[PDB]
RNA sequence: UUCGGGUCUUGUAAUUGGAAUGAGUACAAUGUAAAUACCUUAACGAGGAACAAUUGGAGGGCAAGUCUGGUGCCAGCAGCCG
């Protein structure tokens, strides 16, 4: 798979 | 471990291939 | 059966269609410029001493043409005119051959 | 005994049944159960009745140890003597020794199935579908048609069944009309039986026979409780106004027989 | 660079439309002023679902959670399982997948787990008989939502399997300028972990409203008991008005609460359905957004759909404005020539969308 | 890379549960494949 | 004449198998779907979907063979004396 | 095609060909008909008739010539209609991808005589209606509804209070229309209307299946024509955009200053619209062969100038085989006389888009050999690939 | 059909010599209403005589090559890919 969710929420 | 995993993978591919082949030969006739 | 073909849609407008793009493509010196001048004169009765870039001319009661002299020495030109040319006047030097 | 050996016809029978996942199917005499297993796949609950215990056990062995096993229910004994539980649809390989009672029991049962796909011998199937004026039109056709509508799905060759029966059979679909038409079953059958002694007779000819004319006279006096020549005169009249006496029984449609019944009720004479 | 939006309004719609159109979008100011700012859990789970069925997509959530950046990839689909958080039922997630499924490289086979019904989101029958038929008109020949397990709130326990075998280049152009004559009213009455009597009482209420009608009324009784009934007792009804003429459907749905009268819900949904019919011209209000989007992504050709004035409500306005911001397509409305009704024809030119993910 | 032989089977908890199911499942039906005096 | 609908045996692992050389084609005159044989897998290549194909009488039940694609002979392409116009 | 017309010209006099032959050529062009081409009918394009630089001269001075230039391109549109709204992505051959800053239609500078007389022969410059309130974004949607008279996450639409509705639908009137000696004619006429409702479509011919498809396309095309005609000219342009044949002014921003300086009117400027897939970049799976007249076979990871759609570019392809459909194995060189599966990174495009490859585009390295190196058809577009190669370990 | 039998200047993937000639080019003449062509003919025109004959059919053989199946080393399929 390519791409992903970038979760920088604390 | 990876030995066991690959074995499951190749078996699934072969079953899927054969299952498809009956379908093509089924439709063609 | 020779009448039968794959169905397709032609998006040409029903009214006021654009002038057809005519591409004059050939090796250097085969007479591309003189051909364009000759065609333009017969069609309009005016002689253009110099031609540069597209030339749109009236060709009929409801039909128009655009002449383009592709640069003979450039391959990159030969590609993009090929993708848009509705008609190609392929110039061939008879004495020299293909 | 024959067994069907064509998988395509079994699959077709299931598809025409078009069982919804919500609905529950009833099977009669599944036998081998090749048709059965497909039905379980598309049916929430399946009830099966089998005459022979061993077939049911073998059917248990076919559905054995499967998720569909919990959904499948197995019953034994002749379906007649038992009271069948509620079922939305019935698709089954009934023996023709019991086809004729079976089709009527399905109709008679309260809350009958909306659709059912059953197999009958070709001659029986034509009789089920025979329409007024058709050669095969019979008393049974008139009775079943008025209660329910029956249509011929396909014809199954004898060769497909093994050992091949001598007579061919055709899968047929029947749907019971809801609500059932409001006419007494006994009265309708009473009318049909007298008029179908010989379809090619005149309806008046059937009535003028001496034996039944006793029966109609006995019936009429019972209605009075609720002059045999007088009854003969009244019957001779009421046929004339209805005009049915001249017409052949076979030609007369279901609607015509109703004009026969109502006119008799006007006279005060009721078949049964 | 990014097409910018505001709030949580139409979050799913803005994501799918960007997904279909292939244009990156940015959604900001998501519940900024609330005590709990940013996305809800179900919205976050919704984005994870998009990542599963797409390839190359980039999804960035803010530190505060109030802003998302979305760069769509291609639709690839495949086999997967999604666990729905209890905040939303499966239908909340199944509905957006419906827009994207027919235009994927591989067939969608997604197993959804969680609560299966709610008061504000699409039910199972609603998708099965209320939205999926609309696609059948638009050219999605094969589409199925198998109900393995029903899960009523609050504990759920249900399972549904979404399978769409049909992969198409794009929806066919729509030509519906008439009022369909609806032939019959059907529906499904279902319950879980409770006696069958509740289903029977509920259909009794629906028929009481519908007995005056001139069309046949046949409501299926789907009583779920045993292992496959989920973890909580629940019960609800669906009523669908069908047009066998051109395969059109209008439907209404609600579920019952603890202590509610089964007869009362049945009468309400029946009365609810009649209002939907009164407000509908060719598709119901609950069906309209799917129809509008499908026409927009059709071929470079004018499709016509008849809409009633009642269907032009506040929701319909945002849907068109949302569509314009992403597709630049505008829905032109003209009156019908008839005087019996004041209906209008919605004419849309498709953007010439094509399913380029599917291998040839 | 390829392997000549079968990998040795692995007794995971799921394998035991599946096996132990069959061992229990059979016993309800009393279906024991046993030698009996002839 | 016909349209190439699908290449049924494209996947088939076995090269030059009888399945590999079969292509589903829909006749333009009536719209009935049928199968055609291609001379070899190399010739199976020049055919791609939505191309016009001229068929001629020839796995049982396959009674047709492709003699032209896009208005040029398959043998000409196979001998590679011409190039398919698109 | 066999039987293709071939005109013959002998010599040149006063810079002109023999009048007779030119007469024949002109007639042949006049009556010519053009086949529909897939690509030309699926993208909008225009050939620039004149070029102009709109950058303000002061900006050229205070910053310098290096500054990016605003330019205007004029010409006739072709193919599919170009959308009216700005921001559409478009490619200029040999320049790059740009976005239309503005677009506006101009009067035809070379009107055909039929067009002129309804209302110079040579043109060589180089040588409260709710519908409106929907799109007035300033007005809130709630404001829009009231003048002419909440959220889509909630699938169930708004319904009135239960009790009020019960009173509303106590009777079934107002919906009866939706549901299915002199009076006899009325019954049959009502009954006649019922029949066409219930069996009409199955019962409601062209000789060949081909004619049926052509009828469907033509009927749809006619439906388009009627619909646009009813609409106002502004409304028409707003939806379809600028149709082919319309003379349009198009302004671009952030064009390289080189393009302004490097302007030779001989070299044409070709503009081509881009579909959404064309914008995407990724791995392209394609089927490719060495061209027959090219002397040499190609090599893996060797530069090759491809021509996909409107764009020309150089990439490093990898030639592959399916290995009897078990794995995607890397090759070293293209097969001598057959295709092979090739993977390269570049702008994506719809499948079935043909292309050709060339190794040399500069004149200096032309030589005499054929310059067309490879031809192929793109098969699949994807964002990743799993090419593998055989590695063998050797021991004693 | 295995068993074998019948027969004698055969084979070369080897070298090498000078004689003939028209397809074609071409002064000219003939031919023709005027031309082209034919028949003629000064002068050129052959060794890969590259001055480069085609359309179909049958059958091999090869690999540190690739796929499938299994009472080991095999068999089937096939092999422009090592
Ligand atoms: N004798 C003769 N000369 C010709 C003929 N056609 C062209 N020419 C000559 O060829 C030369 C080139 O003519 P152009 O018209 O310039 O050809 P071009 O294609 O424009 O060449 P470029 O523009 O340089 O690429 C001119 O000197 C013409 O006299 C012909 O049929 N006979
Ligand atoms: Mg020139």
């Amino acid at each position: 798979k390519r791409g992903g969710v970038i979760d920088k929420r604390f | 471990f990876e030995a066991r995993q690959r074995i499951e993978e190749k078996n699934k591919e072969s079953s899927d291939y054969h299952a498809k082949m009956a379908h093509i030969v089924n439709t063609i006739n | 059966e020779r009448k039968l073909h794959v169905p397709m849609v032609d998006r040409t407008p029903e009214d006021d269609p654009p002038p057809f793009i005519v591409a004059v493509v050939g090796p250097p010196g085969t007479g591309k410029t003189t051909l364009i001048r000759s065609l333009v004169r017969r069609m309009t009765k005016s002689t253009l001493n110099d031609i540069q870039g597209p030339i749109t001319v009236v060709s009929g009661k409801h039909r128009r043409l655009t002449f383009l002299e592709c640069p003979a020495d450039d391959l990159n030109a030969m590609i993009d005119i090929a993708k848009i040319a509705d008609l190609v006047l392929l110039l061939i030097d008879g004495n020299f051959g293909f | 005994q024959h067994i069907l050996k064509n998988p395509l016809v079994a699959q077709g029978i299931v598809d025409k049944a078009q069982i919804r996942p919500s609905d529950v199917v009833l099977e009669v005499g599944p036998g081998t159960g090749n048709l059965t297993v497909r039905i379980l796949e598309q049916a929430k609950n399946v009830v099966a009745v089998e005459m022979d215990p061993r077939m049911a056990a073998e059917l248990t062995k076919r559905v054995r140890g499967t998720p569909v096993e919990k959904k499948l229910e197995i019953m034994l004994g002749d379906f007649m003597k038992t009271e069948l539980p509620y079922f939305d649809i019935c698709i089954s390989n009934t023996p023709y020794q019991i086809s004729s009672p079976l089709v009527f029991k399905l109709i008679n049962q309260p809350r009958p199935p909306r659709v059912s796909i059953l197999m009958f011998q070709r001659e029986f199937a034509l009789r089920l579908l025979a329409r007024p004026g058709d050669s095969l039109y019979c008393r049974l056709s008139a009775n079943v048609q008025m209660w329910a509508n029956v249509t011929h799905i396909m014809k199954v060759g004898k060769n497909n069944f093994r050992p091949p029966p001598q007579v061919e059979s055709s899968v047929v679909r029947l749907e019971i009309k809801n609500p059932r038409p409001q006419v007494d079953y006994n009265e309708w059958d009473g009318l049909l039986r007298i008029v179908f002694v010989r379809k090619n007779r005149t309806i008046s000819a059937g009535f003028k026979s001496t034996t039944v004319m006793d029966i109609l006279e006995k019936n009429y006096k019972t209605f009075l409780a609720m002059m045999h020549d007088v009854v003969k005169e009244k019957i001779d009249t009421v046929l004339k106004e209805t005009d049915l006496g001249d017409k052949r029984a076979g030609k007369c449609d279901q609607n015509d027989f109703l004009r026969l019944l109502y006119a008799f009720h006007q006279v005060g004479i009721h078949f049964s | 660079k990014y097409t910018t939006f505001q709030g949580s309004q139409n979050f799913r719609l803005r994501i799918v439309l960007a997904t279909l159109s292939g244009k990156p979008i940015k959604i900001e100011k998501i519940r900024s002023g609330d005590l709990n700012p940013g996305l809800k859990d179900y919205e976050v789970s919704f984005l994870r679902l998009i990542e599963s069925v797409t390839n190359g997509s980039v999804i960035e959530i803010s530190y505060t959670g109030t802003t998302v950046i979305y760069r769509p990839g291609i639709i690839v689909g495949g086999a997967s399982t999604h666990i729905c958080p209890s905040s939303k039922p499966v239908g909340y997630f199944v509905e957006p997948m419906l827009y994207l499924a027919p235009f994927s490289k591989k067939k969608f086979s997604i197993l959804f787990k969680g609560i299966t019904a709610s008061h504000n989101d699409a039910g199972i029958e609603a998708i099965k008989w209320g939205l999926m038929p609309v696609m059948e008109k638009f050219g999605v020949r094969e589409c199925a939502l198998h109900t393995l397990k029903r899960g009523s709130p609050p504990l759920g326990g249900g399972e549904v399997h979404l399978v769409v075998d049909s992969l198409i280049a794009q929806p066919i152009t729509m030509h519906e300028i008439d009022r369909p004559i609806i032939s019959s009213i059907t529906g499904v009455a279902y319950s879980t972990r409770v006696s069958p009597s509740l289903v029977n009482r509920m259909i009794d209420g629906a028929k009481k409203v519908l007995k005056n009608l001139q069309c046949e009324v046949n409501i299926t009784a789907d009583v779920w008991r045993g292992e496959n009934s989920g973890k909580s007792p629940g019960w609800g009804i669906t009523l669908v008005a069908q047009s066998k003429q051109k395969g059109w459907s209008y439907f209404a749905e609600d579920i019952g609460d603890a202590g509610s009268i089964p007869e009362e819900l049945g009468e309400k949904v029946a009365c609810q359905l009649l209002e939907e019919i009164s407000k509908s011209a060719a598709v119901g209000r609950n069906q309209l957004p799917l129809a509008i989007v499908y026409m927009v992504i059709g071929k470079e050709d004018i499709g016509r759909l008849r809409i009633n004035k009642e269907q032009i409500d506040e929701r319909f306005i945002i849907l068109l404005r949302d569509i314009k911001k992403i597709f630049n397509t505008e829905v032109f409305l003209k009156p019908v020539d008839e005087a019996d009704n004041e209906d209008m024809i919605a004419t849309i030119k498709g953007i010439g969308f094509t399913n380029t993910s599917k291998k040839i | 890379f390829d392997r000549t032989a079968k990998p040795v089977p692995v007794i995971t908890s799921e394998v035991t549960e599946s096996l132990e199911d069959m061992i229990r499942r059979r016993i309800q039906d009393s279906n024991f494949d046993d030698l009996q005096r002839r | 004449k016909g349209i190439v609908l699908e290449k049924l045996g494209i996947e088939s692992k076995q090269p030059n198998s009888a399945i590999r050389k079969c292509v589903r084609v829909q006749l333009i005159k009536n719209g009935k779907k049928v199968t055609a044989f291609v001379p070899n897998d190399g010739c199976l290549n020049f055919v791609d979907e939505n191309d016009e194909v001229l068929l001629a009488g020839f796995i049982p039940g396959v009674r047709f063979k492709v003699v032209k694609v896009s208005g040029v002979s398959l043998l000409a392409l196979w001998k590679e004396k011409k190039e398919k116009p698109r | 095609y066999q039987g293709a017309k071939l005109f013959y010209l002998s010599g040149v006099i006063n810079g002109r060909y023999p009048d007779r032959e030119i007469l024949n050529l002109s007639r042949f062009i006049s009556v010519m008909k053009f086949r529909p081409l897939k690509w030309r009918n699926e993208h909008p394009y225009m050939l620039a008739d004149r070029f102009t630089d709109l950058t303000h001269p002061e900006l050229i001075e205070t910053q310098g010539l290096q500054i990016d230039r605003k330019v205007a391109i004029y010409g006739y549109l072709h193919g599919t209609p170009l959308p009216s709204a700005p921001g559409t992505r478009v490619h200029i051959a040999g320049v790059g991808d740009f976005s239309v800053a503005q677009i506006e239609k101009l009067p035809d500078p070379c009107p055909t005589p039929f067009y002129q007389q309804k209302l110079k022969l040579i043109y060589a410059p180089m040588s409260w209606n709710i519908g409106k309130l929907i799109y007035m974004d300033n007005i809130s949607p709630e404001e829009c509804i009231r003048r002419w008279r909440v959220d889509l996450e909630k699938f169930v639409p708004y319904f009135d209070t239960f009790e009020k509705l019960a009173k509303k639908w106590k009777s079934v009137d107002a919906i009866k229309e939706r549901f299915l000696r002199e009076m006899n004619a009325a019954k049959k006429e009502k009954l006649r209307a019922q029949f066409e409702i219930e069996e009409g479509e199955n019962f409601k011919e062209y000789d060949t299946w081909y004619e049926l498809q052509k009828a469907k396309i033509s009927k749809q095309l006619e439906i388009n024509n009627i619909e646009y005609q009813e609409m106002t000219p502004e409304q028409r342009q707003r939806i379809e955009g600028f149709k082919a044949g319309s003379y349009v002014r198009i302004v671009f921003e952030k064009v390289p200053m080189e393009f302004v300086k490097n302007f030779n009117p001989k070299f044409p400027i070709v503009m081509g619209g881009l579909l959404p897939t064309e914008i995407k970049f990724g791995i392209v799976k394609a089927r490719l062969r060495r061209h027959r007249w090219h002397k040499k076979i190609l090599k893996t990871n060797d530069p090759l100038v491809l021509s996909l759609g409107w764009r020309r570019f150089q990439t490093l392809p990898i030639y592959t085989t399916t290995d009897s459909r078990t794995r995607t194995r890397m090759l070293k060189y293209t097969p001598e006389h057959t295709y092979c599966n090739a993977a390269f990174y570049g702008p994506l495009c719809s499948p079935n888009t043909p292309f050709c490859g060339v190794q040399i585009v500069a004149n200096s390295d032309t030589g005499n050999g054929f310059r067309i190196a490879a031809t192929g058809i793109v098969e699949e577009i994807d964002v990743n690939i799993e090419i593998v190669k055989k590695l063998k370990l050797v021991g004693f």
